């Protein structure tokens, strides 16, 4: 009778997986996106006699950190980190974030802003001159030229902070900003150092890694997987009621 | 309406916006001083179900 | 009443009530607002066994339909009121394979207790003739 | 419990146990890891005939749920923890047509005993008004 529920399990398990597969697939074309895989996971009931029931839970590993793909923007303030690179923005509430998305953009004011909530680098909130004719180095130079002024006054006036942190320390923060797992913090600190080896290549973004092959073939299986336990609950349900006529007479 | 439904439906929207975009700029060639339009796109907020 | 009786009559109603709480948390699934403005919270029943005093069985109570606090998925819909900022609507989490198979199971628990309550009155009208 | 009661009783419960491992079966294929971290191997149970003393036959038990001892296939994803050297992980070995099929016939046994049962009550009914 309760096997009902272990089928149901699964397949309320499958929608969620499939929600996470939308919101993977939706954010195709959103520059940086991490792809979030999704796995299954037995969770037996471990029990008094004869352990027969294991129900399918749904998890979410982390995230596919398999690096986007450029695009060649040509705009100078565009920056593409290298593989197991990311760049640190200071969060909403208060904290060093990570990113991958390199689409910089400066305000009115002279603040370094990827999208509001501004980047860190070499101090706080990078701030460059209010006329910016901003250009970003290699290694994360920031350098401004008054437009109007001869340009042998390219003085630098910042440091893009660059951070290494890949795959299984690096958990997302319902933002789309990355932090550390909590237990690569008994570990290089709750801040990171700069990294001195970590490239930056202007003028180019990073796009979305969400491989699509995958997400096909996973919602191919996910729709198959839900109706077969659909066929279960049925064989199951009508075994019950037709079942019930026992305790008549 | 299920999630998935609903996030495909927000999927589709942003590409109809980003298709958008595209037509504008690429109808305004011959346009004196247009300047193209690059439409950037962000993910809403995760809701977290079970903690790690 | 009965001692038998009051036990499968409990169980009807208690299955009555749960499946009354599956149906409403189903056809409220895609349920924007409530009357104040407020996002549909989807219902639950609490069963409970009966005959507190004595035994420690007999009967199913559903004391105090409760409310689940899941974490209320949100919809982005900033043109929408009802949205905070960041603009997100409310949205009711409601499964609703869980709903489906909590009306099935609720049917047949239903069905169980009805025709245990047949047989029931079966023996009992076959015991007053007991002897002549 | 009533002789061919009990031979008819254990054989729908050891039909329900084997449905029961069937469901799982067909549920957790694809199913990464267990909660400590292995894969999940697939469970069937293990028919004997029951009653050791006497008659050498009478009734079904289904004692040791097993094990069943396939190769695991395997899938290589060597980003994936879990995965050994010559990254490879464990991936079920679960067989669905064999699982589906195995949820039907489950089905069908249980209907025969439970028809079984109604026949062989309304028999002992009927002997009860033996004369009178």
């Amino acid at each position: 009778d309760h096997a009902i529920y272990t089928a149901m399990g699964a397949a309320s398990q499958t929608l969620n997986q499939q929600a996470v597969t939308a919101s993977n697939l939706a954010n195709a074309s959103t520059p940086g996106f991490r792809a979030q895989l999704n796995a299954l996971r037995a969770v037996p009931v471990d029990g008094l006699s004869l352990a027969t029931r294991t129900l399918v839970t749904a998890s979410t590993p982390g995230a596919d950190m398999t690096p986007g793909q450029l695009d060649y923007t040509s705009r100078p303030l565009d920056v593409a980190l290298q593989q197991d690179g990311w760049l640190v923005v200071q969060a909403a509430d208060g904290a060093e974030g990570y990113t991958r998305n390199g689409n910089i953009q400066v305000g009115p004011t002279g603040q370094l802003t990827i999208q509001g909530h501004p980047v860190i680098g070499e101090g706080g909130p990078i701030t460059v001159p209010e006329g910016s004719e901003i250009t970003i180095a290699a290694d994360g130079t920031i350098s401004a030229l008054n437009p109007g002024d001869p340009p042998n006054t390219v003085a630098p006036v910042g440091r893009l902070k660059l951070v290494k942190a890949e795959g299984n320390e690096v958990q997302r923060s319902d933002d789309g900003l990355f932090r550390l797992t909590a237990e690569a913090q008994a570990e290089r600190g709750a801040v990171l150092a700069a990294d001195p080896s970590i490239r930056i290549m202007s003028g180019v973004l990073e796009g979305s890694n969400v491989k699509p092959v995958e997400a096909m073939t996973d919602m191919i299986a996910n729709a198959r997987r839900f109706e077969m336990q659909m066929k279960v609950i049925t064989s199951v349900d009508e075994n019950e009621g037709r079942a019930n006529q026992l305790l008549s007479m | 309406m299920i999630s998935s439904l609903w996030i495909a439906k927000t999927g589709l929207d942003a590409q109809q916006t980003n298709m958008d975009v595209i037509a504008n700029n690429l109808a305004n060639v011959s346009t004196n001083g247009f300047k193209r339009q690059r439409a950037v796109f962000e993910d809403l907020l995760y809701q977290t179900i079970r903690q790690p | 009443l009965l001692n038998i009786f009051d036990i499968a009559g409990s169980a009807l109603a208690a299955q009555s009530k749960r499946l009354n709480v599956a149906a409403s948390n189903l056809a409220n699934a895609d349920s924007v607002t409530g009357p104040d403005g407020q996002p549909y919270r989807a219902k639950q029943v609490v069963f409970q066994v009966d005959a507190a005093p004595g035994q420690a069985t007999g009967g199913v109570k559903v004391a105090s339909v409760i409310e689940s606090q899941a974490p209320e998925k949100l919809v982005y819909e900033p043109g929408n009121p009802l949205a905070d900022a960041n603009g997100y609507v409310k949205m009711p989490n409601v499964d609703v394979v869980g709903e489906m198979v909590n009306t099935m199971s609720a049917s047949r628990s239903y069905q169980a207790n009805i025709e245990v309550l047949n047989t029931v009155k079966s023996m009992m009208l076959k015991t007053l003739t007991l002897g002549q």
